[PDB]
């Protein structure tokens, strides 16, 4: 699952523009990375381009820290 | 005799690199020189990477202003005395940067011979 | 010294497209006749601006340089390099615009 | 070469408004007593931070120009059109201000 | 005590506020004629603390509309 | 020793608003931290009040590192 996680996080990085070292998987979007809903809204649609898989609100929602977005690609 | 071949300004958005760089990763290689990538590469806080990013940007566009080929060729480094600077056959190219947070500039002036 | 001086000016173009909106006559008490035409040329408004901005800037760039707006031409040559003819210097001149701001860079070479 | 080198800096004033207010020894410390002169005779505040910023930028471009390595108040820049003396060169200076940045390049000349 | 009172309050409001030494007279307003907020408001009242040792409230704090206000509070 | 740089950190994390993880001994101002000369020109101030010192540019300019500026006091 370190794989995943690399991917995830190179969203993050790139193309959200946060700090790699802030970036582990117990970070808060909202309150550690200062990536709001429209940020997770991108990051999500960006996995979903990189695995070929829809998400639907119900589970983006659901989404507050890496490892919830990690978790999700792994659940794939 | 002139002493100076031409001078070139250029003032941008760091904002709009940082948005480029965000959807085509690609903007580096092509940019950048492979020198110029390594310490790119180098630097850990995104801001900063940005920030030499746009500020190398600045530098190569006001460059072919004071020129009067393609900026992966152009190095920008930094000389003895820690000012950025190009070298091109003919002329002695002087440089300098400034960086705000929204907003990277650069200054050329070219001597000739 | 071989420089006389050299000038910058950093001006916002809200400010320009302001007073041009409020008073088309500052068009003729800063261009040229030869810089009205390209002024007037352009069909993109905002274009016009960045034009207008530019040559502002130019204008007080230079004067800083030396130490009338409608007396200093600045204009393109072939390559579409900005160019001012002062006889008694040689003149080297840079422009950039953004989005909101313009800035000129302007270095006068004592010529003799 | 005839150019030692040159430097430009850009400064958000607001930045400058910022730190003085919580720190007024910064005068001293940018400000040379000759360009303190200037500062202390303005009785608008926006130009006493205008002033305060655009010498701020100067002294960092002339850092930049001269290649790091020059403390800040010992850099006087003086009108006549502003200027820089310091032995060896020939240095050039021009300053701009808008509300919110003020920049300044410096070209050195070799004598 | 008489006069200095004003002069200290005159002093926080120029250096720290960038008001205009001029614009700043008893009869001054901060929010009419010194374009201060609250939060300037705030910001002259804990100066004020750390300047005479005390404390100030933020029920009185609400009650200066003026710079005449200012003064008098710290006379007491 | 490690006991001023405490104090050093108080002053980039809650005068400067850097993050406390990104201060570290070896964290450059400039590369790391987003510190220009006027952030600097700040923390320099802002120790000769806490530290009754004096601090000339030339050894402000010397700060690259947070740890240059506590070996400085030290």
């Amino acid at each position: 699952a370190m794989e995943n996680f690399d991917k995830v996080k190179d969203i993050i990085v790139d193309r959200l523009g946060v700090d790699a070292d802030k970036v582990t998987e117990d970070a808060s979007f909202k309150d550690d990375l200062g990536a709001d809903s429209l940020d997770i809204a991108e990051l999500v649609m960006e996995l979903e381009d990189e695995f070929g898989t829809e998400i639907p609100d119900e589970e983006a929602e659901k989404i507050n820290t890496v490892g919830d977005a990690v978790k999700f690609i792994n659940s794939l | 005799n002139a002493m100076i071949h031409g001078i070139g300004v250029d003032l941008i958005e760091i904002d709009r690199i940082q948005a480029l760089y965000s959807k085509q990763p690609k903007l580096v290689e092509r940019i950048l020189t492979k020198n110029e990538q390594h310490k790119f590469n180098n630097f850990t806080h995104e801001q900063r990477k940005i920030e030499f990013l746009a500020g190398r940007f600045a530098t190569k566009e006001a460059f072919s202003k004071a020129l009067g080929v393609a900026f992966n060729d152009i190095d920008c480094y930094n000389d003895e005395l820690g000012k950025p600077k190009i070298d091109y056959e003919g002329f002695i190219v002087h440089v300098s940067i400034s960086h705000t947070e929204h907003y990277a500039m650069s200054q050329v002036v070219l001597e000739k011979s």
